């Protein structure tokens, strides 16, 4: 920003730390029809 | 705490005393800095 | 428009003169008539004013009690009578008219301006 | 209650800066007049900065604090004049004038 640095997100938004206990593994999801469909 | 004066003291109109010119010490994007800000307020929005 | 003033007068100390100022080209009432003095080599000294409609006046502290301001609306004329003249009072005496009321809605304000001026009446005291 | 310099000078084409000051000014308007020998003074600037149409673009005003200023850009020989500031006392009940500043063009 003119040493003298800022985090890049400060330009547009607040940042949230992802919970360390939550996995990003892409576990398979099945989509099921409601009755009548 | 806001520091105010009259916006247009040289005025006899019905707006005399209606708009105040106030200064603030505002926050900014970074927590380490402050901004000196001037803005106008209507009389009814402030209290001495 | 025009403000027409009385001619020059030369008087001895203790004497008096009358400076008239007739209106032409505008309504006499509705504006105030101001008087300003300018001694030779000096700047502009406000003397006071008269309300041509009501007859009310406002004098500078230096002239209050020495100068009488009056008017006669039937002839559209303002007057300034200078009494108890001193040699110190040699000056050109000007009449002037200010702006009318500045209505926002039902208001007046009375900001003061001159601009409509007579040519001045020379009064010499000696 | 109004004080202004006794004189200023410019060469023709230069800007005149004529100032006037006093205690009542922060709350009162100033008016400026141009007087030449032989005539009643004529307003140049009203309400501190406004130019009333018949006055050329060379004239403008500004103000700050207790000081009001008349500036004339491109001053010409015809602008040699005694310039006056006019205002009012703090009560707004009496009208006051400065002594007049002579602007000479050299
Ligand atoms: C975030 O900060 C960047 C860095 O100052 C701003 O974008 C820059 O804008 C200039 C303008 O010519 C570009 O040359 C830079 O390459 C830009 N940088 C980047 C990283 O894109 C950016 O606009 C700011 N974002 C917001 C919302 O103001
Ligand atoms: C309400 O009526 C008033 C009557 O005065 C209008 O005020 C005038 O509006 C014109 C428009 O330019 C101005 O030039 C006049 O000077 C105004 N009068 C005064 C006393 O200033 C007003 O505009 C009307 N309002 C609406 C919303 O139409
Ligand atoms: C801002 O902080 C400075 C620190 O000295 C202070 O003097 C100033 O009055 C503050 N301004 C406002 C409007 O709070």
């Amino acid at each position: 920003i003119n040493k003298e640095y800022r985090l890049i997100n400060c330009n547009t938004s607040a940042i949230t730390q992802a919970c360390p206990k939550v996995s990003f593994e892409p576990i398979p999801i099945h989509y099921c029809a409601p009755a009548g469909f | 705490t806001l520091q105010c004066t009259n916006y247009a003291p040289k005025l006899r109109s019905m707006m005399r005393g209606e708009i105040k010119n106030c200064s603030f010490n505002m926050t900014t994007e970074l927590r380490d800095k402050k901004q000196k800000v001037y803005s106008l307020f209507y009389r009814l929005d402030v209290v001495q | 428009v025009q403000l027409v003033q009385s001619g020059a007068e030369v008087k001895k100390p203790g004497a008096s003169v009358k400076v008239s100022c007739k209106a032409s080209g505008y309504t006499f009432t509705g504006y105030y008539m101001h008087w300003v003095r300018q001694a030779p080599g000096q700047g502009l000294e406000w003397m006071g004013w008269i309300n041509p409609n009501s007859g009310g006046t406002n004098y500078a502290q230096k002239f209050q009690g020495r100068v009488t301001m009056t008017r006669d609306t039937s002839i559209s004329t303002a007057y300034m009578e200078l009494s108890r003249l001193r040699s110190d009072d040699t000056a050109v005496y000007y009449c002037a008219r200010d702006r009318g009321r500045e209505w926002e809605l039902e208001s007046y304000y009375y900001y003061y301006y001159m601009d409509v001026w007579g040519k001045g009446t020379t009064v010499t005291v000696s | 209650e109004l004080t202004q310099p006794p004189s200023v000078s410019v060469s023709p084409g230069q800007t005149a800066r004529i100032t006037c000051s006093g205690d009542a000014l922060p709350k009162q308007y100033a008016y400026w007049y141009q007087q030449k020998p032989g005539q009643a003074p004529v307003l140049v600037i009203y309400k501190d900065s406004e130019r009333p149409s018949g006055i050329p673009e060379r004239f403008s005003g500004s103000s700050s604090g207790t000081t009001v200023t008349l500036t004339i850009s491109g001053v010409q020989a015809e602008d040699e004049a005694d310039y006056y500031c006019q205002s009012a006392d703090s009560s707004g009940t009496y009208v006051v004038f400065g002594g007049g500043t002579k602007l000479t063009v050299l």
